[PDB]
């Protein structure tokens, strides 16, 4: 009696194919982003809830940051690729968003190195085929569940995440109420 | 009230959509939202609801009851968040237009958005057109409605 379509989700008008089970998108360069995952970790909260050990991919966007973001972007087709992530997220999202301490690639670079990446085992992948494939198809699966903003997200390409169909005055409360239009959209 | 807005037209309006394209400045997604519930008005009571007949301006009330309105939080919601950020926001690079009716591509040239991370007056650009887009809305609810 109670899931509303425009609502708690929106479902997509061209859905894709091939598509991973669910894919938030985000960029280290939304004040939002950063409120998203660095502040409500609903990234985790939905992992949490999350059905039988599900994919709960997360891919990074180019928009934002110009040029910067498109390495930090190749930066973290790497952290996928190897990959530390869990690691490198928190620091990068610290770094650039918050502090404005990183100033392009080797900055990123660093924040690797210093965070237990070997050196330059980091760009022993970061020009490994590997990792252009991995770029590449986090620009295609942008373009191809037609985005535009980020924070974003889409259960197994076929729903938009409305964040907005929930409680926006409580905390606590929307996260779990995020988290869980999770469970639901997947076993759908 | 077309004088006002003829010189708001005249004055007003493209002191707007040039003084950015003349320093060749990139806009933001909310930006041409504001744009338009602002170019929205600007024709949108001249060839409007004032008119061109200036009997019965009461239809031109509810073209600022409910625009001039938008234009408010257009704004306002867009400034709420300078320093003050938000978890269930975003932050995009492109636009929209429902209805079938396509903003965007009729005119590429100004429809368009360009999504990214300066200085006007005292201030900077968003708050400056609250400056405005609440200026042009109480001292306008005033006299007409
Ligand atoms: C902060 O970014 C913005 C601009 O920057 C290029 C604008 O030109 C415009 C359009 C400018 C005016 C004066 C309406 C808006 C609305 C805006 O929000
Ligand atoms: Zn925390």
């Amino acid at each position: 009696a109670q899931y509303e379509d425009g609502k708690q989700y929106t479902t997509l008008e061209k859905p894709v194919a091939g598509a991973p089970q669910v894919l938030e998108f985000f960029s280290f360069f939304c004040p939002h982003a950063y409120q998203f995952e660095e502040v409500l970790h609903i990234s985790d909260n939905v992992k949490k809830k999350l059905p039988e050990g599900v994919k709960m991919t997360k891919y990074h966007v180019n928009f934002m940051g110009g040029d910067l973001g498109k390495d930090l972007t190749q930066a973290w087709a790497v952290a996928m690729a190897l990959g530390v992530e869990d690691k490198v997220t928190v620091p990068l999202f610290e770094g650039v968003q918050k502090t404005q301490t990183i100033r392009s690639a080797s900055d990123i670079r660093d924040v690797f190195i210093n965070a237990g990446i070997k050196g330059e085992e980091y760009d022993a992948a970061w020009n490994s085929f590997v990792v252009k494939s991995l770029v590449a198809q986090q620009e295609k699966a942008a373009a191809d569940v037609q985005l535009r903003g980020v924070p974003a997200m889409f259960v197994n390409g076929k729903y938009q995440l409305n964040p907005q169909g929930m409680d926006t005055s409580n905390m606590d409360v929307f996260v779990q109420q995020y988290a869980d239009t999770v469970k639901y959209l997947s076993e759908k | 009230a077309w004088l006002l807005m003829a010189f708001t037209a005249l004055a007003l309006e493209l002191t707007a959509l040039w003084f950015q394209h003349v320093m060749l400045l990139k806009p933001c997604v909310l930006c041409i939202y504001e744009r338009v519930a602002l170019f929205g008005v600007l024709g949108a009571a001249l060839i409007g609801a004032i008119a061109p007949k200036t009997p019965l301006r009461y239809v031109a009330m509810v073209i600022w009851l409910y625009s001039a309105f938008r234009g408010v939080q257009l704004t306002y919601e867009h400034t709420m968040l300078q320093l003050y950020p938000s978890p269930f926001a975003t932050c995009d690079f492109m636009v929209r237009f429902p209805e079938w009716l396509p903003l965007d591509k009729w005119v590429p040239q100004v429809f368009v958005a360009s999504g990214d991370s300066w200085d006007f007056l005292g201030l900077e650009m968003p708050q400056w057109l609250l400056g405005i887009f609440i200026a042009y809305l109480i001292v306008a609810v005033l006299v007409v409605i």
